């Protein structure tokens, strides 16, 4: 969360950075989010919160995998899809 | 013992795969399967049938004469 706070708060550093945030949430959130309120979502996240947002999106899905270079040891996709679930749990 | 890594050198092929959880098992399992191994038969008939045929001939022939030569062995004995 403070990595967080701190990114954002560092990233709207100086006149080009901001005012591509406006533009750029007006066309998105059709507003502008004030600082104080990402502060307040960030708040709002603990540990609970993580667990089931990430298993929300991560637990037993299926990826999408893109590989280029030296790739014969990038394992099989089934052997990835596998190791997106555990067995102890 | 040799692993992946370590096998051989690959220049340049791309190749695109599916997830399982996104495909059928069984595509056109009979619409495409049957003709299949129609065509693996007809490309194999003549290599691997013909010898058995030939044993084939030679066993039911075999036999025969071995019947033929004893039970028919009387035939005649005549005076």
């Amino acid at each position: 969360k403070n990595l967080l706070r701190n990114a954002l708060v560092s990233h709207l550093d100086g006149t080009t950075p901001v005012c591509e945030d406006i533009g750029r949430s007006l066309l998105t959130y059709g507003r502008r989010i004030p600082l104080a309120e990402w502060e307040s979502r960030i708040a709002e996240v603990d540990a609970r919160v993580v667990r089931e947002v990430c298993s929300k999106y991560f637990y037993d899905q299926c990826p999408a995998v893109a590989g280029f270079g030296p790739i014969e040891q990038l394992p099989d996709y089934n052997r990835i899809r596998s190791g997106m679930f555990w067995l102890r749990f | 013992g040799r692993q992946f890594g370590h096998l051989t050198r690959v220049r340049h092929v791309i190749t695109y795969s599916l997830s399982p959880f996104e495909q059928r098992a069984f595509p056109h399992y009979f619409s495409k399967g049957i003709p299949n191994v129609l065509r693996r038969t007809r490309a194999c008939i003549l290599r691997v049938a013909p010898p058995f045929v030939a044993f084939y001939l030679v066993y039911t022939w075999g036999t025969q004469e071995f019947e033929k030569s004893k039970r028919k062995n009387p035939a005649a004995y005549e005076n």
